[PDB]
């Protein structure tokens, strides 16, 4: 069985209320995806080389090209004998209504999800996006004026909500509580350095856990490491 | 009488309240000029200096407000 | 103008704070100095600082660049 | 300008510096001239 | 029967007072159409990815190329035997007078509509436009100086009136009145959420419809949902 | 900062003049509002207008945007 | 501007003249408005 | 700037906005500093 690319159209920014779907009659030959990171590149005087600082990660980009053909030589994947694709205008109409026009209840275009069977973009099985660019070329016409072939080129950009973005960045910092078990070879200042980046806090940790002698630890003790105070 | 400003490359021995000789600018500006101010700029490894010649003609009290307001502003 | 007996023309500077040389402890971007007659001398210093991943300004929290120092 | 305190301070190190200087002499000339009788 | 492209010229911005029409002697081989949407792309510092905001949709663009030929080898589609196209200057003249020159009563060029038989651009059968770009190349001449072949390239932009634009955007919002029928499985807070985006309004809705007990609804009740107050 | 229970993030505004809503009767380009302590509140509105072929300013000649209105 | 003495003087003959004019109306509007109660 | 009334007002909708802002902080700093003893 041959699987086809599908575009799902949603109204909710949490992608829960599905409005519709469109299926491509011919799969694309290829597509491309683009990534980028942004750093600070200022440099000190008369210095050899540099160590740039991180600023942010930009949204990903997606490029796609495909074709509609209605001259009667491309079969329809429905199992009936003698069937071929013969209507371009209907497909252009439903496509433009689904991905391009304004929604009368939200006053903007719909949210899109791109899915191709078992394809994986990464840690997910779909691409959540919005349409930014589209071009159509009509290259073959009927004697009454109706088209027989159309070629489309599209550019999509990545979209993800605020609430969900801050949860994907599961920021772990000295802003949370840690717990560690003591094993053979462990010492308190080294554990403190490995959690806080500074051994100097060791005397505080011993007080939080009630340690009388902190230079000889037992090997089944579970130690708690509290967060740091918000402003010093 | 004559006021002016000159930009040149880095000059370690620059000082104010001295004389310099200015030349190459015609009969009406050549001669000995009096230095009033200096700026040093070091940006990204480059070094240049600016030399200001002449004094402004206005009195000090005509440019600043150095007296309080009536009724002490109450 | 260039001093005599200069074998190389690399320009250098030094920034002391309470007697301690702190030139190579930070990233210095620019320095400007003004000496004018009938006015008070002035200087302005620009350093690179700040990091969004660490959420702090490390040289601001130091003890070398706080108001009141020589 | 004829003054050293009217010069624009330069704060960047990686590279249009001659347009932020022409757009400063024009404003100061439009503003000084506005004070003479 | 072969159908030909037609350009209709109007004086009214509502496209009611037709001034004229021009018919192409040779249909174009192809044409192209272009679309675009505009979003806000500002990002917070130290954040991974983003969720862009919608700004607006831009007018569509149309590109066309065609040819006039008068050497006597292209037949005229009028049914007479022995007839071929032999006059380029007349066609250039009527074309330029119809689509380019200033109108003496409106002080600007005319409004155009492009139609090709049964072709459909979308939800409509024509393209309402204005001319923005034109170039002509003369490549063959007679011994008296009169031309025998001309090639034309044109660029058009989309045009639509204010009154009609706000009606095409049939904005539905909590600015209007809604009506809903109660069916099996419905509850009042969920209906209120599905209309307003917030369940908290349910106690108001029950008062508008005179509901004594609003935790047990009947299944043929028609409920009214009023709009919200303009400023709070 | 974004209000809770916002299903879509389309930002909207409304401009009333003597109680009448005139938002969709003109082409609005920009709006700016300032609220500062010890000062009088201020607002500035920019609309598109003017046409050389008609030789007039149509929204200027109207009765909704003349000095003295609320 | 509504005045003729607030216009920028043009000194060049060989060719961005519409950016030194927009960056002058903005400064004068930021500076005048700063004087009203 | 440290003030909200010293910010430049934006009047266009179709697209150099970060050069009309840098050429405004420079003038205000050259002009304020001119008033101190």
């Amino acid at each position: 069985a041959l699987t086809k690319v599908k575009l799902l159209a949603y109204q909710d920014k949490r992608f829960e209320n599905k409005l519709g779907e469109f299926e491509l009659p011919i799969n694309p030959e290829q597509f491309s995806q683009s990534f980028k990171v942004e750093y600070n590149r200022e440099q000190a005087q008369g210095s050899q080389r540099n160590d740039p600082e991180f600023k942010f990660t930009k949204p990903e980009e997606l490029k796609l090209d495909f074709t509609f053909d209605g001259t009667g030589v491309v079969p329809v994947n429905n199992g009936k004998p003698g069937e071929f694709h013969q209507d371009v205008a209907d497909q252009v109409r439903v496509f433009l209504d689904l991905v391009y026009s304004m929604n009368s209840e939200t006053h903007k275009p719909n949210f899109l999800r791109l899915i191709w069977g078992d394809f994986s973009f990464g840690e997910k099985n779909g691409f959540d996006c919005l349409l930014t660019d589209l071009q159509i070329n009509y290259t073959l016409f009927d004697q009454t004026g109706k088209p027989l072939r159309a070629k489309l080129s599209t550019t999509f950009t990545s979209y993800v909500e605020q609430n969900r973005r801050v949860r994907e960045e599961g920021k772990q910092s000295p802003d949370v509580t840690h717990q560690r078990k003591v094993k053979a070879g462990d010492t308190l200042p080294l554990m403190t350095h490995r959690i806080y980046g500074d051994p100097a806090y060791y005397l505080q940790i011993a007080k939080v856990n009630g340690l009388i002698n902190f230079r000889k630890l037992a090997t089944n003790t579970d130690l708690r490491f509290p967060p740091l105070e918000k402003t010093q | 009488k004559i006021q002016g400003r000159v930009k040149t490359k880095g000059y370690p021995d620059a000082k104010v309240d001295v004389l310099i000789q200015l030349a190459g600018v015609g009969d009406r500006f050549n001669g000995l000029a009096y230095v009033s101010g200096i700026r040093h700029e070091i940006v990204g490894g480059a070094w240049d200096t600016h030399i200001q010649m002449g004094l402004p003609p206005q009195w000090f009290y005509q440019e600043v407000d150095i007296i309080d307001k009536p009724a002490a502003g109450l | 103008i260039i001093p005599r007996n200069s074998l190389y023309d690399v320009a250098t500077f030094k920034l002391l704070s309470d007697g301690k040389d702190i030139t190579n402890d930070y990233t210095v971007l620019s320095i400007t100095v003004n000496q004018i007659v009938n006015r008070v001398p002035t200087a302005r210093i620009i350093l690179r600082d700040g990091a969004a991943a660490d959420e702090t300004f490390a040289a601001s929290e130091g003890a070398d660049l706080v108001p009141g120092q020589e | 300008p004829l003054e050293i305190r009217e010069l624009v301070i330069k704060a960047s190190v990686n590279e249009q510096s001659a347009i932020i200087a022409a757009c400063v002499e024009q404003v100061l000339a439009i503003l000084q001239e506005k004070s003479e009788r």
